[PDB]
């Protein structure tokens, strides 16, 4: 399963 | 930033024997940016052809490989033709059974 | 030996000639499960294998939809590069990811990974204890900053060492019929009459999964690397790879010349001879 986006650039 | 011209391989998925069917292969990899156009030909005429998803190889660069059923026999003549920002003209391989 | 879980993204800005694009691909070991794509007609995460297709709906819902808003932060990141660099907003960039664990004989992580690229050069790297990060320069350095402030090595350990292993155990289930066995390369020589001072001797493995392979030429004892052909190894197409090894030898000295593979499918080293 994908990670999840916990952060922006 | 970068650009890199992509290897081609003109490639059967199996060892090509006359009247057999088979598939097509044309990888294209190490290039970069991702934008590509790849169109396999039959004795210079354009085919119809799918391909795998983009992905990229531990150095960054890209990778992908379109293909289409085909039936080799003697004289057929099959290649690969690419186009890609590093190249000032679409590029052909030829197919070779035996590379 | 080890088995790994890894998913690749590639997020490609079309500057005003659209929004931008997003490829995600995921690999259970060297085979490829599904794939998302955003300038694709209609993106959806979907199958490529068979087994991965046992899953129930909750899992595309949720894959779908988590990958849909990975699309939108990595669009979002596309112009904070794009500032970081001090670029203009008309020509295209790139920003790659790629993350992954490995199992260990336990059924534990024996190590995770995550590195990012800005077109094509490395940004900022997880580093394996998984809480330090490697910046490549001074944008990956802000970078690195906000990701330090947010604690964002410990989210991508949690993930790393849970969710990433857990559920790279269930593919390894689903998919038991191809994941855990291997396949043995199908090994030949071809001969190439060049010219009447050198034949080409070409050595093929086909058919053999996973990727990784020893393919090298001898004579008589000692290897000749040194003046042997070696393409990069190729899908097949089917899910199996393919790979050839050649080299030029003196017409009449062909049995003088031995291949030899090395492969985890194969009991012990393969040796070959054109016949």
């Amino acid at each position: 399963m994908t990670a999840h986006i916990t952060v922006p650039y | 930033f970068v650009a890199r011209p992509p290897k081609v391989q003109v490639y059967s998925r199996h060892p090509a024997e006359n009247g057999k069917p088979n598939y097509l292969n044309c990888y294209v990899s190490g290039f970069h940016p991702p934008q590509i156009e790849i169109d396999l030909l039959k004795n210079g005429e354009k085919m119809n052809a799918e391909q795998s998803d983009l992905s990229f190889s531990k150095d960054w660069s890209f990778y992908l490989l379109v293909h289409t059923e085909f039936t080799p026999n003697a004289v057929d003549q099959y290649s690969c033709r690419v186009k890609h920002v590093t190249l000032d003209k679409p590029k052909i391989v030829k197919w070779d059974r035996d590379h | 030996g080890p088995h790994s879980l890894s998913y690749f993204y590639t997020a490609v800005s079309r500057p005003d000639r659209g929004d931008s694009r997003f490829i995600a691909v995921g690999y259970v070991d060297d085979t490829q499960f599904v794939r998302f794509d955003n300038y694709a007609p209609n993106p959806r995460m979907e199958p490529r294998v068979p087994w991965i297709q046992q899953e129930g709906q909750e899992y595309w819902d949720r894959e779908t939809r988590n990958v849909k808003e990975t699309a939108q932060t990595y669009g979002v990141g596309l112009n904070t590069l794009r500032g970081y660099y001090n670029q203009s907003e008309a020509g295209s960039h790139t920003l790659q990811s790629m993350y992954g664990c490995y199992l260990g004989p336990d059924g534990l992580l024996l190590h995770g990974y995550r590195q990012d690229a800005y077109d094509g050069a490395d940004y900022i790297a997880l580093n394996e204890d998984l809480r330090s990060w490697t910046a490549a320069d001074m944008a990956a350095q802000i970078t690195k900053r906000k990701w330090e402030a947010a604690d964002e090595a410990e989210r991508r350990r949690s993930y790393l060492q849970g969710l990433c292993v857990e559920s790279l155990r269930r593919y390894l289930e689903m998919g038991k019929d191809t994941l855990q066995r291997a396949e043995p390369p199908k090994t030949h020589v071809t001969r190439h009459p060049s010219s009447d001072l050198g034949v080409t001797l070409r050595c093929w493995a086909l058919g053999f999964y996973p990727k990784e392979i020893s393919l090298t030429w001898q004579r008589e004892g000692q290897d000749q690397s040194q003046d042997m052909e070696l393409v990069e190894t190729r899908p097949s197409g089917d899910g199996t790879f393919q790979k050839w090894a050649a080299l030029v030898v003196p017409p009449g000295e062909e049995q003088s010349y031995t291949c030899h593979v090395q492969h985890e499918g194969l009991q012990e080293p393969l040796t070959l001879r054109w016949d």
